[PDB]
């Protein structure tokens, strides 16, 4: 098989700072599963991420390397890519960009 | 056309670039992403790039009076500075030193 990453182009969420959310890298393999990572996007750079952190929901025939956000912060604004290695070559991603909305400082005047 | 800062353009589309140390091997499509490929030895690109070819790495010749300041990496270009007790006669920057 043919190892690659279904982000589709110019992806992109609307969520709530406060709120949990997970984002979704879908994986295609059969044999050894990639090393799979993921980082934001600041500009020229994209910087990985490790503190709070990633998992894997396996499917059929697609496998997710899941970014959890527990919870969004009003500063997780940003582009995201993952990457994965296999037998030495890199897969990048189209990036998905989250707009998060900060509810504490957003009001509702009615 | 209008890529972002970490796009580069293939057809009438933008997709992702290749991290450093890495050539683009085959391109994005819609749902698919940039498949990149390690620099060769003696090649090297030091940014995020679109290049399905790496670029070749700076010769620092002996004979030139020049000792390698660094090296060439797939993710750094050498960088060329005089040998001990030697001093630069040639400009960017060190080309060939003389010997004092
Ligand atoms: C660049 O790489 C060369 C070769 O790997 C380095 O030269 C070697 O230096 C080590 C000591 O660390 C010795 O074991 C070898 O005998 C040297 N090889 C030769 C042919 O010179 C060099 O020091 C490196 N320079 C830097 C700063 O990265
Ligand atoms: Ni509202």
């Amino acid at each position: 098989c043919d190892v690659q990453l279904y982000i589709k182009r110019q992806s992109e969420h609307s969520i709530l700072a406060g709120d949990p959310f997970e984002l979704e890298c879908p994986v295609k393999y059969c044999a050894n599963r990639p090393h799979v990572t993921w980082c934001k996007l600041n500009g020229t750079t994209c910087v990985k991420l490790e503190d709070r952190q990633t998992s894997w929901k396996e499917e059929k025939n697609i496998s997710f390397f899941i970014l959890h956000f527990e919870p969004v912060l009003p500063n997780d604004n940003g582009s995201y890519r993952c990457s994965a290695n296999f037998q030495s070559n890199l897969i990048e991603s189209h990036s998905t960009t989250l707009y998060v909305t900060d509810v504490k400082h957003h009001h509702h005047h009615h | 056309p209008s890529c972002k800062e970490d796009e580069y353009p293939v057809g009438s589309e933008c997709c992702p670039k290749c991290s450093p140390g890495y050539r683009v091997k085959e391109a994005c499509g819609e749902l698919t992403g940039t498949v990149c490929e390690p620099c060769p030895p003696g090649t090297y690109i030091a940014h995020l790039n679109g290049l399905s070819k790496c670029l070749q790495c700076q010769m620092c010749d002996p004979a030139m009076g020049l000792r390698a300041s660094r090296n060439c990496s797939r993710t750094e270009n050498a960088v060329c500075g005089c040998s001990p007790g030697h001093f630069c006669i040639v400009q960017d920057h060190c080309a060939a030193c003389r010997a004092y």
